[PDB]
């Protein structure tokens, strides 16, 4: 038993190093997707109304998405 | 001012209990930081890859925050 | 990977397992995204090994307080106790307390 507990602790110890980095990716993705929906949903209206120049909201959202990614 | 704020606070609470039942890293970033606490921890550790400035990053975080 | 397309095979083993083991495996399920097949098998088996060992050790300590002085008589007592409480395949915790220990525990 004393021989197995140490091994389990070591195994759980390593996983906590891999879980923490994956949590950060979740937070970065959960905001990236929100921007994707807006930039994606802010262009369908152009098709729906068939228009003309690009709206400012669609021009200032692409850079915001690009700034976050880069 | 102390009395006036108390009256407003009392009014706010009084209005509360009615609508609710009807409807049933160092910098002071704010409450949003909890939504990126782990991300804010990872970014700093790898602060060499990122190139923005902390002031801009907070502005970027503020702008992108819903 | 992990052969999650075998509904019949994966479920049957879950049915065969006991209650305590089922809860533990259900608790460690998410982490399979990061480990390969063998590592997940090793990870789960270790948790089962520790849980069974605790049960056996607790079982034996109870016997020694009753003045039972042999593995044969211990099993006899358990059978009679089951009859008494009624009057009023073997599991992992039952293979470790057998007269002959498994090879992989030597």
């Amino acid at each position: 038993l004393r021989e197995q507990i140490l091994l389990n602790g070591a195994r759980k110890a390593r996983l906590t190093e891999l879980v923490k980095e994956r949590m950060a990716y979740q937070e970065y993705q959960t905001i990236l997707e929100d921007l994707d929906a807006q930039v994606n949903a802010a262009y369908l209206k152009r098709t729906r109304t068939m228009g003309p120049g690009i709206g400012d909201l669609a021009r200032t959202l692409m850079d915001r998405r690009r700034r976050w990614i880069e | 001012a102390m009395l006036e704020q108390q009256q407003l606070e009392e009014s706010e609470k009084q209005l509360q209990a009615e609508m609710d039942k009807a409807g049933s890293s160092s910098a002071n970033l704010g409450a949003s930081s909890l939504t990126l606490k782990h991300l804010i921890a990872r970014i700093d550790q790898k602060r060499e890859r990122v190139r923005a400035s902390d002031a801009e990053l907070r502005s970027l975080m503020n702008e992108v925050r819903k | 990977e992990h052969n999650l397309l075998e509904y019949r095979e994966n479920t049957k083993a879950e049915k065969k397992r006991s209650r305590e083991e089922r809860e533990l495996l259900n608790k460690a399920k998410p982490f399979a995204r990061m480990m390969n097949r063998h590592d997940f098998e090793q990870f789960c088996q270790g948790l089962i090994d520790e849980l069974n060992l605790r049960q056996a050790i607790a079982q034996l300590q109870e016997w020694r307080s009753m003045r039972i002085g042999d593995l044969k008589s211990g099993e006899k007592y358990e059978q009679e106790k089951a009859l008494r409480i009624q009057k009023s395949p073997p599991s992992g915790a039952a293979l470790l307390v057998a007269p002959e220990l498994p090879a992989r525990y030597k």
